[PDB]
RNA sequence: GGGCGUGUGGCGUAGUCGAGCGCGCUCCCUUAGCAUGGGAGAGGUCUCCGGUUCGAUUCCGGACUCGUCCGCCA
RNA sequence: UCAUCUAGACAGCCGGACGGUGGCCAUGGAAGUCGGAAUCCGCUAAGGAGUGUGUAACAACUCACCGGCCGAAUGAACUAG
């Protein structure tokens, strides 16, 4: 029924993921269950499942996916079924079914990965050091929907205690990083989709989603474990050398902005770790990638990439504090980089978006990475000019016009200038008189409480009375 | 996902069914495959209908369906009218229409918030859609294009347009509708977008032969991860 | 009909002989369409091959576009005018003949269809159910 | 010996019914991990005509490919060599009795 | 339908098994006109495919193409 | 018309089917088996300087020959009713 010999991987001599003797890998070329091992299978109906489960169209796949879980339903009927040889064989096709494209095909896997492993507990102890990981990835992806469920059936397999899923982390973080790096280093775009049947682009996105799933988890891990920097921390280096995490922060092109915000919630990590200081390189060549980002975002994507901005400021705002600002020493055109995307940021309000520059500013006043007057007073009053444009046309803008007044207001106080605080009061004053609807809504009202004082405000309402 | 499915070879899902957020209607005469489909995907959540429309397989076609209310042409019989009404949640008002036109899916392209017909229907259809609907109703053409539910795929997260659509119609369309709009194509170079797939809030349905780069637009624009 | 045949259909009274001349109900610059041929046609000595609602045929552009004109392509017939029976056994009828341009796989050349279509023929050929305006 | 070890693991990936492109995708790939008998194989492979050519060193450091058919032991495809070798032998005698009656 | 013969450079044309000339135009020189001549140029899968030979334009077999001739009824 | 035959024939099983010698040329090899010639002895009950499969060449297997069982006719080529 199956022929042929995997001479080439026995030279090899490489368990790749697998820790049980076989050799498990993502790629399709290799890690393909053995025929001599399928041949072992127990039954004849098993057999059918995996050549099923091999052939490459999704329908024939899910048939069978199908089929499977029927039998794992009827354990007591198939307990005889399911062996060790299955469970060899099912872990090399498993990591190959969490890589596949269709949603159903990953959901239903590791929905059956976890019924077996609560029907076979206390007997997959051998086999769990190769499923675990695999399970772990499915469990934080980059996806909800596909997430959720696994999370949920993970709890009840481990009967609802938070405590043990910790523990799996910690029992498991070696193994993790493992396949972490595998992913990050080993995988290539090519390696997970096949030239013929995919083009340049898919596999490119294909690979982006699963090293950021990676890369998620390994947030995870650190999370999870205060300790797996210091033990591993060899192969966190290599992880982190490697340019692929680098390149996932790519803002000029890719469906969401999730995958660079996760690698952004990473260097976060890596700087409250201190591991990116540890390792001076690494640091260096993330900076400069933001930095490059920072060029990537323009005018014509704001509207997609505004969510996102706020966050890469409050990082930024990190990383400049480091040091005194060396990450704009890092590149030498960085300071004309944040000109140019204060400029961009700007034309598209976004919440939060002000916050994140005060506190930009705060830290580039300290080595004046950004000169008062020159620039961000400009830049202020500019973002004024375009709030009052959009009075509230888009409200929201509420909320935005509060949280800019209060921003501005403290960088007002840090000038020590008449005529900067005259700008102040104008501004204030145009965008009073002109209104809207803040009137009228309360919210606007109470979150600016005050821009001018109370006599000031008692004047005006006398000369709008007094005024013709 | 936007999922690869057949209509027993049809590669158009939007002809043969309807999908909301609330409900699933599916046509009688459909394979295994094609009810599977929308009995994993959707699950237990949200109920699937087998049903005729005016004795006709095509049902996507000749209603427009919102998650709170359902349209059906005159000649809908009385026996699949209780059908609908004993399988349909009670929160779905469902209320025929008397009108020329009488193939609401091509006529009507709507959404839970905005709708966008066909320029010519009568009054008293517009105000029975912003009735049962409760949805707000404008009148376009889509570059020229009057049946707006076959050459439009509209959701609330965004929606698909015509390929062949003036980009000027483009920001015009999506201003009027408040929601991102992309010219693509579906089911390998279609250009009957809203005939070719369903969609709703987190999943869409496609024929077999769309192709990846055409998948990929739709999840980017219906935002389904 | 043959090959794009989305089900079967029930017989419809034959209506369209071979030399019939139909209106051309879709947009795509042709104004009538002549029928050559009928597909799934049988085999009789002195019959006719003719065609119903919902059948496809072979048809040349007779009036037109000088790029649609004297060249062979598939048609599908949308309106009949001869009355035929339902199994509902209601008698019905058009006032005119008219079909629409189509490959042979069934997708239509053109874009819209002016004035109704039968069911007989949109739930046959999804492609026309997807342009058509009004199906009754 | 080398070669007929070479010829084996071959084989065994066509006996598998593996997709041809995907078993030159392997092959690649084993190079980059170094395996030895990997990086005998040129790239690109004559499947079709069950040819696999494979680098062998002119000295026990330049490289000369051979072609070897998988059927074939591989004894058997130095003998053809060989009489590829003989009947060029053949012809040059043939041409050597030709040239001088053909210049006159 | 059958028979017989035919196929060379952009064009015409010479070929005994060991592709030349002329015409078109590439360049240069040359012109009191009623615009020539001269000198070096480019230009072929010898209709195509197989075998023989040592090598076929050359010999042979097949196919394509063209041109001739003869052919249904009362 | 040739042959074999109760001193054991032809079918069917079972056993041996060997040395000189890897005979002489020729080949990168060819040892019975790519070919060219010769084609002889020993031991024999019997075994070809080989009938095929057979390997790079070997090795290996089988033959046509001799033997136990069987006990009596049989094999090849050709002719014409
Ligand atoms: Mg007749």
């Amino acid at each position: 029924s199956f022929g042929g010999i995997n001479t080439f991987q026995q030279y090899n001599t490489d368990l790749g993921l697998g820790h049980n003797g076989v050799r498990i890998s993502l790629n399709y070329f290799d890690g393909l269950p053995d025929p001599s091992l399928l041949n072992s299978l127990y039954s004849n109906e098993l057999k059918l499942i995996f050549k099923s489960l091999l052939k490459r169209d999704e329908t024939t796949k899910e048939k069978a996916l199908m089929d499977l879980s029927n039998l794992i339903s009827d354990f007591n009927q198939n307990e005889y079924f399911f062996n060790d040889i299955f469970l060899l064989c099912w872990s090399q096709i498993y990591a190959k079914l969490i890589i596949s494209d269709y949603k159903v095909i990953r959901l239903q896997s590791h929905q059956i990965t976890i019924m077996l492993v609560k029907s076979l507990r206390k007997k997959i102890s051998k086999f769990l050091k190769d499923f675990i990981p695999l399970i772990l990835l499915g469990t934080c992806e980059l996806d909800y929907s596909v997430s959720k469920p696994s999370l949920n059936e993970l709890t009840e397999c481990f009967n609802k205690d938070p405590a043990k899923i910790n523990a799996l982390w910690a029992v498991f973080q070696e193994q993790l990083l493992n396949l972490v790096k595998e992913i990050v280093v080993n995988e290539n775009e090519d390696t997970i989709s096949d030239e013929r049947y995919s083009s340049k682009e898919e596999s490119e996105f294909r690979y982006h989603r699963v090293i950021a799933s990676a890369v998620l988890l390994l947030i995870k891990l650190f999370v999870h474990n205060k300790d797996v920097s210091e033990r591993n921390s060899s192969s966190l280096k290599v992880i982190l050398s490697d340019e692929s995490i680098w390149k996932l922060l790519n803002l000029k092109n890719g469906q969401n902005t999730n995958a660079y915000e996760t690698v952004l919630r990473l260097i976060d990590v890596l700087y409250t770790r201190g591991y990116m200081p540890s390792h001076k390189n690494i640091m260096k060549l993330a900076v400069k990638k933001l930095l490059k980002s920072l060029t990537h975002i323009t005018s014509k994507n704001i509207l997609k990439v505004c969510p996102v901005l706020p966050s890469i400021l409050n990082l930024l705002a990190t990383l400049d504090d480091y040091e005194d600002g060396t990450i704009w020493s890092y590149d030498k055109s960085s300071k004309e980089k944040v000109l140019k995307f204060l400029s961009v940021s700007r034309t598209s309000p976004s919440p939060g978006f002000f916050n994140a520059v005060f506190a930009l500013y705060s830290s580039t006043k300290r080595h004046s990475f950004l000169d008062y007057y020159l620039e961000w007073l400009p830049f202020w009053q500019k973002s004024v000019q375009r709030l009052n444009e959009k009075g509230f046309s888009a409200r929201n803008s509420a909320e935005v016009l509060n949280e800019f007044w209060t921003n501005f207001l403290k960088f007002a106080e840090d000038s020590s200038e008449e005529r900067v605080k005259k700008m102040v009061e104008s501004e204030i004053f145009n965008s009073l008189s002109c209104g809207k609807s803040l009137s009228e809504y309360t919210k606007l009202n109470q979150t600016l409480s005050g821009v001018f004082p109370p006599d000031k405000w008692e004047r005006e309402i006398e000369d709008y009375f007094t005024s013709d | 996902m936007a999922t690869r499915t057949q209509f027993e070879n049809s590669n158009e899902i939007g002809v043969f069914s309807k999908l909301t957020n609330t409900y699933c209607l599916v046509a009688v005469g459909g394979s295994e495959n094609f009810y599977s489909a929308f009995e994993a995907e959707l699950g237990d959540a949200i109920p699937i209908v087998h049903t005729t429309i005016a004795g006709t397989r095509i049902i996507g076609r000749m209603t427009a369906g919102n998650r709170r209310g359902l349209l059906v042409p005159t000649q809908t019989t009385d026996q699949e009218l209780q059908h609908l009404r004993n399988s349909l949640p009670d929160s779905v008002k469902i209320q025929r229409v008397e009108e020329r036109l009488s193939a609401l899916g091509n006529v009507i392209c709507c959404n839970d918030y905005v709708a966008l017909v066909h320029p010519d229907i009568d009054r008293e259809t517009e105000e029975l859609i912003s009735d049962v609907l409760g949805v707000e109703v404008f009148r376009q053409t889509i570059s020229g294009n009057i049946l707006v539910g076959s050459y439009c795929s509209l959701s609330n997260q965004g929606g698909l347009v015509h390929p062949q659509t003036s980009v000027q119609d483009q920001e015009e369309l999506s201003s009027l509708l408040q929601v991102p709009l992309v010219a693509g194509t579906v089911n390998r170079g279609s250009s009957v977008v809203g005939a070719g797939m369903v969609v709703n809030d987190y999943l869409a349905v496609t024929g077999l032969d769309t192709t990846a780069p055409e998948l990929s637009v739709i999840e980017s624009i219906f935002r389904l991860q | 009909s043959g090959n794009g045949a989305q089900g079967t259909k029930f017989r419809i009274s034959l209506g369209l002989p071979v030399g019939a001349i139909m209106n051309c109900a879709d947009n795509s610059g042709a104004r009538n369409l002549y029928i050559i041929a009928v597909k799934g046609s049988g085999s009789r000595l002195n019959r006719l091959p003719a065609a119903s609602l919902g059948d496809m045929v072979m048809a040349t552009v007779k009036k037109g576009k000088p790029e649609l004109r004297k060249k062979v392509m598939p048609a599908i017939v949308v309106r009949q005018a001869k009355s035929w029976r339902r199994r509902d056994g209601v008698f019905l009828y058009f006032e005119d003949n008219a079909g629409v341009i189509a490959n042979p796989k069934g997708e239509m050349k053109g874009s819209a269809i002016t004035g109704p279509v039968g069911k007989e023929c949109a739930d046959l050929w999804p492609r026309v159910a997807s342009n058509s305006g009004v199906v009754v | 010996p080398l070669i007929e070890e070479v010829k084996l693991a071959v084989q065994g990936l066509i006996d598998q019914q593996m997709d041809w492109n995907t078993i030159e995708k392997l092959i690649k790939s084993e190079q980059k991990k170094g395996n030895r008998i990997a990086q005998l194989l040129n790239l690109p492979l004559n499947l079709k005509q069950n040819k696999i050519s494979v680098k062998l060193d002119l000295s026990s450091n330049e490289k000369i490919n051979v072609t070897i058919d998988l059927g074939l032991s591989a004894y058997a495809n130095a003998t053809e060599y060989f009489n590829i070798k003989k009947t060029s032998a053949q012809k040059q005698k043939k041409v050597e009795k030709n040239v001088g009656k053909a210049m006159k």
